[PDB]
């Protein structure tokens, strides 16, 4: 048929494997990212399938450099691989040019590595979308998302996974261009708690990360005293 | 060897001698040291003759391959960048020292290229063994924005200075004049040296040479 | 060869002689040892002409590709780092002394020297070549932080004139260049414009 | 030196509508003669010959590798080769070893097989041709043969005189070179006949 | 069958290469390019569906060199690859030959690259069209287009996208009268074509315009404050 | 489907189908007069927007060799480059301009390289190669199979049979380069679905002076049934 290879077109110019690889992202848990006035904040709806797994397993927030973070949704092995590629890109950039890679450039370099898998018969496309986020004094805050096809666009707010629609419908309410990171944390946790469905799947963990002035261009996991102070606000705003 | 070039008001004039040595002995008398690169670009060559021949031939073929895809007239910067990029890759083992000159849409250009890949674009350049005698004339008699015949006289004087004061140069002066609307390759231009007329005769008549064996082999 | 670079607040100043020798014969007396890598980044060239010309061409290629695909003007540190990688990866095959001077919006006027072995270090004034030995004292006794463009041009011309007067492999013409946000000015000093100093008679 | 390890001498000389070529017949190591019927002139077609002086290994190797290319050429082509083109073939064959050079300095002599105008050429060991119109030499006695051909050569020469000229040059040259001689052989080639002679020479 | 792999059919046709012309229309956008006596213009529409996207990143105009500009139409990821290859080729041209690549030559280099994908079964063709513009020394302004199959040609005007036939009808109807071509007439013609075939009453936010002229050969992408100046003049007459 | 496969009849089917792509391209004429060779073809555009002074169906390989084709232009631009390289290789070795037959051999070798591997399709072009070597004109016809034919006159592309019978009934020797151009244009006028203008065709001739693509002025001159 016309839907068995990525080297194949259909009579209307469609490549169905690349779309089927997006269908795999649609069936994964939800991650969001919001660009603030002075940083970026990532949030992930981390599902715990069994109580035998430790708290900290299947981390879906990755540090790709000391100023760049990465959140993924889809197949997780594919995401770990793409993280390993995003790391050697930034490594070789510093090795050859002597400074931290920008994110518009890293996004392009990873997008092309992802697009190369949409052309051949010996490989499948990647089964993961993902967001990158950085902050610099010169380049400012930045948030890009990359799809399996190899597309890359900038954002003020974005979501990937099951509850993409439901989450962007809440993110557009935010006036993110006015706010700081500690105030957008509350909103990120509130959205993740709004879109999570306890009947469709079991209990979950909230996973957050930051980059901005308050970390000095260092991508960090959020401390516990703030993550709990936001999870509480999420519970108290569910009275609606 | 002795080669030279100038840039006058309208175009380029090149010059060269014709002697070629293998040691302190003269092998050739009417050599041709000015080589075709394009209908608007010619090159003079010193150093190891085979290296210059093959290098000029290769760049000529590559430019006849480039101009035929583009459909345009070639440029001198392209030839220079080919030559220097190759000679730098061979790290000097190709003993091709050159004087390249032509005329394109941007105007007349003249270059000197050394076998390690260094280049100099100048209004007058000399090269070979009689370089110093040629430049002794250029420094004393050169002027900007000269006419065709003044430039030709200057180059002939330079090559003659290299001839009559260097041992590796002699036996003729060739030139090439290049302009936007003309090209004149002058082989020979002056003949300042002529062998002496011989007085006696040594023509050997049939029989003075002894033979042991003979064979004939007809053909058609 | 005698090359020199200085930074002031707005930007940088560069300078160079015009001589290219082959032993003791002067093959080119009007050489241009200043080289535009980009619109506001220059190279002052010392050492083997072949090696350094090739390195300059290659770095120009690299930085053009980089700057177009970023769509912002490149840094001086970037060009200096490319020079460093090429001069260090091929230090056993190159004889190349480089000074990189230019202007960048992030950090402004900058000067980077890249000697033969391929180390890199930022400087306020950098001197290189074969005549720098004869002016290492003058430039230390005369430099002062807070100089404007014209005072730096004067300094760079006075130093190169001395280095050319004493060094046999340096002479001819002082080619200057000043770089800043506005653009790139270029001068050529020759004849009486080159500074003259007292030569003792007793 | 290198090429003086085996010795040799080759000459070519034109006439009016004819051409000649000559060589010595000695094979020997440094200072010992082994054989007196050594081939150094090789036919490359009718009305076209080539001669080789230098290191005998390279003589045979170049001749065989050139006959290889020539046979393939004139098989693919449907024509015998012109001398101008054999010159370039040899130049390419030798410049392919620009850093592993064959130690030969060939000499070519022939007639174009349509208009039959003579041709003579010389090459170095890395393939720079030299198309003179009087005479060419290569070997260990090059100066001695230059001195004879400069004085004896005349512009227009019928074969009966060309033979005498190219013989009296070779004999009196190799009679002053220690590692060249023990016989001299001459080929005269015209439109209608190729004549071949061995000469009365000293064997010391 | 004769439609899955790049083989020949009994009627001598390549259907996988024809199906790559259909991918150009999946993005759902239309590009237009017009040539003048001293100018050359490219035009396309800028459709953001979300307010969460940064409009600065959503573009289909690209700078290949300082003097050459492009507009890409088709699948968005293929276009970035073709654009990066165009940039690499333009840079290596100048490294090798010492002068800037023309449009006539860059176009056919991209076409030569694209034809190998039709003759070798390694890689898929790219579902993207490409229109370039640039000012030549003697020839003047140039407008060149290349295809997924490796076809290329110069144009006075052309389009790429869904509304391409109904754009080339407008354009061939306007070109025959041969008015005094100018910068303003050129941009007005392009915008009127894109307005007629789409019937949308453009804003300055819904299009992006790149231009190149003999006065200033540097490609420059226009601002919303400069597209409005040309848009207002249309409503007048 | 596959190219490294014979049929029981003993036929190569993908080659036969590559020739079907030649049989559907624009017509191309070839005539070998006594003192020259003519090459003419249909260069017609789908709109007034296409600039016809930018691409050429008649291209030179050397000073004395030239080409036309019928079929696919992308495939043509590869063989043009290959022929131009092979001519320069020949010159680099022998320092003589390549004969017109050796180029045809070495180019049919390239066309044959693309007939023996899997994962490659043959070329969808046939060529007509004109030359002037050794005081004689030449005209050949290379095919995707790797086979060439020397012709005195022929036609390729759409209506290549009636266009050839026209030559069989309207061509002889004792011609010259100007009586043959009229015959070539008359042989193209059979299939011209419209008014023949100077810009709808493209002509190239070879002779003692070498190959040259004529200009639109020279085309408009003889388009009046003149000479």
């Amino acid at each position: 048929g016309y839907d068995l290879s990525a080297s194949t077109f259909s009579p209307d110019g469609r490549v169905f494997q690349v779309e089927y690889a997006m269908k795999a992202v649609e069936n994964s848990s939800t991650a969001i990212g919001i660009r603030c006035k002075d940083g970026v904040v990532f949030g992930v709806e981390k599902l715990v399938l069994s109580k035998l797994y430790e708290e900290g397993s299947n981390k879906r927030l990755f540090n790709v450099d000391r100023h760049v973070g990465m959140a993924v949704a889809g197949l997780l092995a594919d995401a770990r691989s793409l993280a390993d590629i995003a790391r050697e890109e930034a490594s070789n950039f510093r090795s050859n040019f002597g400074y931290n890679i920008p994110l518009k450039h890293l996004a392009d370099r990873v997008a092309m590595y992802v697009h190369a898998y949409t052309l051949y018969s010996a490989v499948r496309p990647f089964g993961c979308s993902f967001m990158l986020g950085s902050y610099s004094v010169n380049d400012g805050a930045q948030l890009y998302m990359i799809d399996p096809s190899g597309v890359s666009y900038g954002y003020w707010g974005c979501a990937i996974g099951k509850a993409r629609q439901a989450a962007k419908t809440e993110i557009e309410k935010l006036q993110m261009k006015e706010m700081t990171c500690r105030d957008i944390v509350k909103e990120v946790a509130k959205i993740i708690y709004i879109v999570h469905d306890e009947v469709k799947d079991k209990a979950f963990e909230l996973e957050l990360s930051w980059v901005g002035e308050l970390t000095n261009g260092r991508h960090e996991i959020v401390p516990k005293d703030i993550r709990e102070e936001a999870e509480k606000y999420a519970k108290e705003s569910l009275k609606e | 060897t002795t080669i030279a070039g100038v840039v006058y008001k309208d175009g380029i004039v090149l010059g060269a001698d014709t002697r070629a040595t293998e040691g302190m002995v003269v092998a050739d008398k009417n050599c041709s040291k000015i080589h075709f690169i394009s209908p608007n670009i010619y090159c003079c060559g010193a150093g190891t003759a085979a290296d210059t021949d093959m290098t000029t031939q290769l760049i000529s073929s590559n430019l006849e391959l480039h101009s035929l895809s583009t459909g345009r007239l070639p440029r001198v910067v392209t030839a220079n960048r080919m030559l220097k990029q190759m000679l730098f890759r061979y790290q000097g083992y190709i003993g091709a020292a050159l004087v390249l000159g032509g005329v394109d849409v941007t105007g007349p250009h003249l270059y000197s290229i050394y076998p390690h890949g260094s280049t100099d674009k100048l209004p007058y350049v000399t090269m070979g063994s009689g370089s110093l005698a040629a430049m002794a004339v250029f420094e004393d008699k050169f002027r900007p924005d000269m006419e065709e015949e003044e430039a030709k006289n200057l180059v002939s004087e330079a090559i003659a200075a290299g001839i009559f004061n260097d041992l590796g140069s002699g036996s003729n002066i060739d030139l090439c004049v290049i302009s936007k609307n003309k090209l004149d390759f002058l082989r020979p231009y002056t003949v300042p040296n002529k062998k002496g007329t011989r007085l006696g005769r040594y023509r050997c008549e049939k029989g003075t040479t002894a033979v042991l064996t003979e064979k004939i082999t007809p053909l058609e | 060869t005698t090359i020199m670079a200085v930074q002031f607040d707005g930007g940088v100043v560069l300078g160079a002689d015009s001589r290219t020798t082959t032993g003791s014969y002067i093959a080119n007396r009007v050489t241009d040892k200043l080289t535009p890598i980009h619109d506001r980044i220059f190279c002052c060239r010392s050492g083997s002409a072949a090696d350094t010309q090739a390195v300059a061409d290659a770095v120009t290629y690299q930085l053009g590709f980089h700057s177009i695909e970023l769509n912002e003007p490149p840094l001086v540190h970037t060009a200096a780092s490319l020079f460093k990688e090429m001069c260090y990866r091929y230090r056993e095959d190159l004889m190349a002394g480089i000074i990189i001077a230019g202007w960048d919006p992030q950090e402004g006027g900058q000067v980077y020297s890249v000697p033969m072995g391929g180390m890199m270090v930022r400087q306020s004034f950098a001197i290189g070549g074969s005549g720098s030995s004869y002016i290492y004292g003058y430039v230390d006794a005369t430099y002062r932080e807070g100089m404007t463009k014209e005072e730096c041009l004067q300094f760079t011309a006075n130093a190169l004139a001395l280095a050319m007067e004493r060094d046999g492999s340096s002479g001819g013409v002082i080619r200057l260049a000043a770089i800043a946000e506005s653009g790139v000015e270029r001068q050529v000093l020759l004849g009486d414009q080159i500074p003259k100093f007292a030569v003792a008679t007793l | 030196s290198i090429m003086s390890y085996n010795g040799g001498a080759v000459m070519a000389m034109k006439g009016k509508n004819c051409v000649a070529i000559a060589a010595d017949r000695r094979f020997g190591i440094q200072a010992q003669m082994v054989t007196t019927d050594f081939q150094k002139i090789f036919p490359m077609g009718d009305r076209l010959y080539i001669g080789l002086a230098g290191l005998a290994t390279d003589v045979q190797t170049v001749a065989q590798r050139l006959k290889f290319r020539l046979n393939l050429y004139e098989l693919k082509e449907g024509r015998q080769i012109k001398p101008y083109t054999l010159m370039s073939m040899v130049a390419n064959l030798l410049y392919e070893k620009r850093f592993g050079p064959y130690y030969t300095e060939p000499v070519i002599a022939g007639l174009d097989p349509k208009t039959f105008k003579p041709f003579i050429c010389s090459l170095d060991l890395i393939g720079c041709p030299m198309v003179t119109d009087d005479f060419v030499v290569s070997g260990t006695c090059a100066e001695q043969m230059y001195g004879m051909c400069e004085s004896l050569w005349e512009p227009n020469m019928d074969p009966d005189h060309l033979f005498e000229t190219i013989s009296q040059a070779m004999l009196n040259a190799v009679d002053r070179d220690a590692v060249s001689g023990m016989g001299v052989i001459v080929h005269i080639i015209e439109k209608d006949k190729i004549t071949t002679r061995t000469l009365k020479a000293r064997m010391d | 069958f004769d439609r899955h792999i790049t083989i020949f059919s009994p009627e001598g046709r390549l259907y996988q290469v024809e199906y790559a012309f259909k991918a150009i229309n999946q993005g759902g956008l239309t590009s237009v390019a017009v040539r003048g006596k001293d100018c050359a213009v490219i035009v396309t529409q800028k459709k953001v569906p979300d307010k969460l996207l940064d409009s600065s990143t959503v573009t289909h105009l690209f700078k290949i060199t300082e003097n050459i500009g492009c507009v890409m139409t088709g699948m968005t990821a293929d276009s970035r690859s073709q654009v990066q290859r165009a940039r690499y080729e333009a840079a290596n041209w100048k490294y090798k030959y010492g002068y800037e690549i023309p449009v006539d030559m860059l176009c056919k280099r991209i076409a030569d690259i694209s034809q190998v994908y039709t003759q070798n079964a390694e890689m898929r063709p790219l579902g993207c069209c490409m229109i370039l513009i640039g000012i030549d020394e003697e020839q003047g302004p140039q407008v060149y287009k290349c295809d997924p199959a490796g076809y290329y040609c110069g144009f006075k005007a052309t389009a790429a996208g869904v509304k391409q036939t109904e754009s080339t009808s407008f354009l061939e109807k306007k070109v025959k009268k041969k008015f005094d071509w100018t910068f303003e007439q050129t941009v007005e013609t392009a915008i009127t074509c894109l307005s007629t075939v789409l019937s949308i009453d453009f804003k300055p936010s819904e299009i992006e315009v790149g231009v190149v002229t003999v006065e200033n050969p540097k490609f420059r992408i226009l601002t919303e404050a400069e597209i409005d100046a040309h848009l207002v003049a249309l409503a007048e007459r | 489907f596959s190219l490294t496969t014979f049929s029981p009849s003993g036929k190569l089917v993908q080659i036969e189908y590559a020739l079907a792509a030649v049989a559907g391209g624009a017509p191309s004429v070839g005539i070998k007069a006594a003192n020259g060779v003519v090459l003419a073809t249909e260069k017609k555009q789908k709109s007034i927007l296409y600039d016809e002074r930018s691409v050429h169906k008649v291209e030179p390989i050397t000073k004395h060799i030239g080409l036309v084709y019928s079929g696919m232009g992308p495939d043509y631009r590869v063989l043009v480059h290959r022929a131009r390289k092979l001519a320069q290789q020949y010159y680099l070795v022998y320092q003589e301009p390549i004969p017109t037959a050796q180029l045809v051999q070495r180019v049919a070798s390239v066309m044959q390289e693309y007939t023996q591997s899997g994962g490659v399709r043959p070329f969808g072009v046939s060529l007509l190669i004109c030359g002037w070597n050794e005081g004689r004109p030449y005209l050949f016809q290379s095919d995707p199979s790797g086979a060439y034919f020397a012709w005195k006159a022929t036609a390729m592309g759409k209506n290549y049979v009636n266009g050839k019978t026209f030559l069989e009934k309207r061509y002889n020797e004792d011609l010259e380069l100007e009586d043959a151009i009229h015959t070539a244009i008359l042989t193209l006028k059979e299939s011209f679905e419209g008014q023949m203008t100077e810009d709808n065709i493209e002509v190239g001739i070879c002779n003692e002076a070498g190959f040259r693509r004529l200009t639109p002025t020279e085309v408009k001159d003889y388009l009046a049934a003149i000479a």
